[PDB]
């Protein structure tokens, strides 16, 4: 399943 | 910004014999950016209903697709692929060589 | 053998138009399970793999809300890049993003991938050492320096040690033997005449999985590198793959001419000759 945390370049 | 012309391959799944069913593949890899325009040509005209697999891309970040359609090939029958991008100048036509 | 889950994201603005177009596909080695398009009807997780059909509706409600938050983060990503780079806000930008685990055959991490590029170039990768990162200019070095501060590499590592794994093996236990196999290669080699002193010799390969192979001709166990052309690795349509290896040679002189076939479902590797 795909990562559920998230960034910003 | 980097800009890559597609590399493009008209093949067959299956070795072609005439009269059974198979599959026509155009691949078009090595591209960039994403847009892309990609047609299968029966005779010279556009078949109709041709499909393709999801945006993807490589170690190199370069994308690819295929497209392709169901057919029974005919010992008379020409097929091509014809693509255009914004690195081309004009759409490129790559016939289907069943040896190939 | 060893495998691989990778997830591709691929977004790309048009300013003007409304959100930039977010597209992820997911793959276990070089089988393709999972889509999600933002510019589809419904945008929605589908199946792309027979083996995650079983999954249940509330894994495709999950990874739809997950997609769908991403596709906002990726597009604040590209309204930094912008500044960055100090761009227009007229033209089309893409910002491409690559993660996910390498296993070995006992099922525990070999190595962890996290990794970005902006219009066809490098940007910013996550080192092996998943806890430092290799910014390919000067623009990513402003991306390396909010990352180092906001220590967001640990929550990185955390995913590829952790979940990415866990995912992985269920996928592979859902899969069995359509995820474990590998194809061999069918390999010939065909003589085209090009003139009275000269021939091509095309060796091929097909069925192959995975699509990682080696195709190379040799004259008398020599290199031919420069004189070989060398068709780009092409899929069949039903999850094999194909290539071709061509090389012009002096008419009568075949038999110096051998080609070796490298694919891990050979297990000693093919050399094939023409007598
Ligand atoms: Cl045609
Ligand atoms: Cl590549
Ligand atoms: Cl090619």
């Amino acid at each position: 399943s795909p990562r559920w945390y998230f960034f910003y370049l | 910004m980097i800009q890559r012309t597609p590399k493009i391959q008209v093949y067959s799944r299956h070795p072609a014999e005439n009269g059974k069913s198979n599959f026509l593949n155009c691949y078009v890899s090595g591209f960039h950016p994403s847009d892309i325009e990609v047609d299968l040509l029966k005779n010279g005209e556009r078949i109709e209903k041709v499909e393709h697999s999801d945006l993807s891309f490589s170690k190199d970040w370069s994308f690819y697709l295929l497209y392709y359609t169901e057919f029974t090939p005919t010992e008379k029958d020409e097929y091509a692929c014809r693509v255009n991008h914004v690195t081309l100048s004009q759409p490129k036509i790559v016939k289907w060589d069943r040896d190939m | 053998g060893s495998h691989s889950m990778r997830y591709f994201y691929t977004s790309v603005s048009r300013p003007g138009r409304g959100e930039p177009r977010f597209i992820s596909v997911g793959y276990v080695d070089d089988t393709q399970f999972v889509r999600f398009d933002s510019d589809a009807a419904s945008p929605r997780e589908e199946p792309r793999a027979p083996w995650i059909e079983q999954e249940g509706p509330e894994y495709w409600d999950r990874n739809t809300q997950i997609y769908k938050a991403q596709a906002q983060t990726d597009r604040e990503s590209l309204r930094n890049l912008r500044g960055y780079y100090n761009q227009s806000e007229a033209g089309s930008h893409t910002l491409q993003s690559m993660y996910g685990c390498d296993v070995g055959p006992d099922g525990r991490l070999l190595r962890g991938h996290d990794q970005y590029a902006y219009d066809g170039k490098d940007y910013i990768a996550l080192n092996e050492d998943l806890r430092s990162w290799t910014a390919a200019d000067t623009a990513a070095q402003i991306t390396q320096r909010k990352w180092e501060a906001a220590r967001e590499a640990e929550q990185r590592r955390a995913y590829l040690e952790g979940e990415c794994v866990e995912w992985l093996r269920r996928y592979l236990e859902n899969g069995k033997d359509k995820l474990e196999r590998a194809d061999p290669p069918k390999t010939h080699v065909t003589h085209h005449p090009i003139s009275d002193h000269e021939a091509t010799l095309r060796c091929w390969a097909l069925g192959f999985y995975p699509a990682e192979i080696t195709l190379t001709w040799q004259r008398d166990g020599e290199d031919q590198t420069q004189d070989t052309e060398l068709v780009e690795t092409r899929p069949a349509g039903d999850r094999t793959f194909q290539k071709w290896a061509a090389v012009v040679v002096p008419s009568g002189e075949e038999q110096r001419y051998t080609c070796h076939v490298q694919h891990e479902g050979l297990p000693k590797p093919l050399t094939l000759r023409w007598e």
